[PDB]
């Protein structure tokens, strides 16, 4: 993996991206 | 103490410094209350939030962004179970041009007021159908490379991929 203050993820490197779609369910969220 | 995160896609801003087009959800917490928002952006320029759409805990959301140029498209918030859409087009006139390299699903802590927003605890984030299109073909996050975040000697996220989904679990 890749370590970075702010991101956490997955990111494709290559060329001609041109859509990006994703689904998710909203989060419970509390206290870091 | 006011506690948050967000959830995106986009397409460049990591190999590409010129552009981010990227739409997404922030999620809030502070004294036992909550705070959900929908925005779009296309870095250089400001966030702005989706104000004609509400988003709650629990709910399905399905985000997109779509490049008609390195220089317009659209960003797409989906809340799937409301039935709720809201699309924000580019037509051009952009602050920087997209180099479209890289095409990312991430969970982050974002900068607000000296540094970054306190990091809240969002439990996990899975995103599914996670899906981008490069030259007409479609392709899951299988070869993506995997990104974690570390702040102060501390470890605060673990990422998982699958074929077709990310998962972001807070540590």
């Amino acid at each position: 993996e890749e370590y970075s203050s702010n991101w956490a993820g997955a990111v494709l490197i290559g060329d001609g991206y041109t859509k990006v779609t994703g689904e998710f369910t909203v989060p419970s969220v509390s206290a870091g | 103490e006011e506690y948050c995160a967000s959830a995106w896609v986009g397409i460049d801003g990591d190999t590409c410094e010129t552009a981010i087009l990227q739409t997404g959800v922030d999620f809030c917490y502070e004294d036992g209350q909550t705070s959900y928002d929908a925005w779009y952006e296309w870095y250089p320029d400001y966030a702005y939030d989706f104000s004609d759409i509400t988003i709650s805990e629990g709910d399905s959301i399905k985000v997109t962004v779509e490049a008609t140029s390195k220089s317009s498209g659209s960003a797409t918030v989906e809340n799937l179970t409301t039935g709720q859409s809201v699309t924000h087009t580019f037509s051009g006139n952009v602050e920087g041009d997209l180099c479209e390299t890289n095409a990312e699903w991430i969970v982050e802590d974002f900068e607000s007021g000296d540094s970054l927003v306190a990091f809240a605890d969002f439990g996990s984030v899975t995103f599914t159908n996670a899906e981008a299109t490069s030259g007409g073909s479609t392709v899951g996050p299988s070869d993506a490379t995997v990104m974690d975040i570390e702040q102060d000697g501390s470890v605060l996220t673990e990422t998982s991929v699958s074929g077709d989904s990310v998962t972001v679990t807070y540590v």
